[PDB]
């Protein structure tokens, strides 16, 4: 995450993050339920090995609420491709159920006409994560947040260098530096409606990170609610 | 306006079914009595930050 704020005990509990070989968080994900992880299809072929990692909010130490979690099944969408990235998402069944407590919880699925009826057309969303804090920085070792508002969609495909397909809208901000960036993706994009978080994307690609002119690319959920559903039950 | 207006008064989930409002909540939580509001039905509801 570029800018934005360190998330606070409690305040991002549906963040999971997916761990290589060496322990290294490489991508974000977000807590469905007690037995399944939402996150990035462009995430999978980023690690050969990897396990789920919830309730951290410092990679640095050991705080007492963390839980690692192997995956039993992988439900990548057949229609992603490596090219355009469009259907970037996909589904992780865990082989045991994740405890909720403090920081570990899910975030809600929404229904498909409302969320892109009252959803998505407030002003801002949430995205957080553990990536870069800068375009050619380091991963973050602390858990951040940061708001990041609903861009025109007719704007971002000006903006753009690459389609943005219908499976796909843009967050951010023109020229703020704010934004997600390597290592955020796979990771949590939520809209808070009356106290409650909702699901609302999935941190997808960026022409670098927070550049001036160019904004966040999410895949877009309410686009795979149906295809979530089914997933979850396989 | 129905749901357009203030989302239906609904705290979640709004539908227009025959021009009339009607609400609906996420999974983990229960309508309350007065069809709007959304009562969570166990701990750890969905879209909840952890305050406990
Ligand atoms: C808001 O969330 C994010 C914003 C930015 C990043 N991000 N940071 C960086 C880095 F830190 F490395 F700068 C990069 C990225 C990124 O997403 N890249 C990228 C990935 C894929 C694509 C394609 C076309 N590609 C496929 C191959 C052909 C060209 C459109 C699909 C275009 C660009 C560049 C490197 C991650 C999450
Ligand atoms: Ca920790």
């Amino acid at each position: 995450i570029v800018g934005g704020q360190e998330c606070k005990d409690g305040e991002c509990p549906w963040q999971a993050l997916l761990i290589n070989e060496e322990n290294e968080g490489f991508c974000g994900g977000t807590i469905l339920s007690e037995f399944y992880i939402l996150t990035a299809a462009h995430c999978l072929y980023q690690a050969k090995r990897f396990k789920v990692r919830v309730g951290d909010r410092n990679t640095e130490q050991e705080e007492g609420g963390e839980a690692v979690h192997e995956v039993e099944v992988v439900i990548k969408h057949n229609r992603f491709t490596k090219e355009t990235y469009d259907f970037d998402i996909a589904v992780l069944r865990l082989k045991t159920p994740i405890t909720f407590r403090m920081n570990v919880a899910p975030a809600c699925l929404p229904e498909r006409d409302w969320a892109e009826s009252t959803l998505m057309t407030q002003k801002t969303g949430i995205v957080s994560g553990f990536g870069r804090t800068h375009e050619k920085g380091r991963q973050s070792t602390r858990l951040k947040m940061l708001e990041v508002p609903y861009v025109d969609r007719n704007s971002c495909k000006l903006s753009s260098s690459f389609i943005i397909t219908q499976n796909m809208f843009c967050a951010g901000y023109d020229t703020k530096q704010e934004d997600a960036c390597q290592g955020d993706s796979g990771g949590p994009h939520v809209t808070r409606f009356k106290d409650t978080y909702f699901v609302t994307g999935i941190v997808s690609w960026g022409e670098g990170c927070a550049r001036k002119g160019k904004y966040g690319i999410y895949t877009k959920v309410t686009a795979f609610l149906k295809w979530i559903d089914r997933s979850m039950k396989t | 306006k129905l749901c357009s207006l203030d989302n239906g008064d609904c705290d979640q989930f709004c539908h227009e079914e025959q021009n009339s409002v009607v609400c609906s909540c996420a999974r983990g939580y229960t309508l309350a009595d007065n069809g709007k509001a959304c009562i969570p039905t166990g701990p750890y509801p969905c879209g909840k930050q952890t305050l406990e």
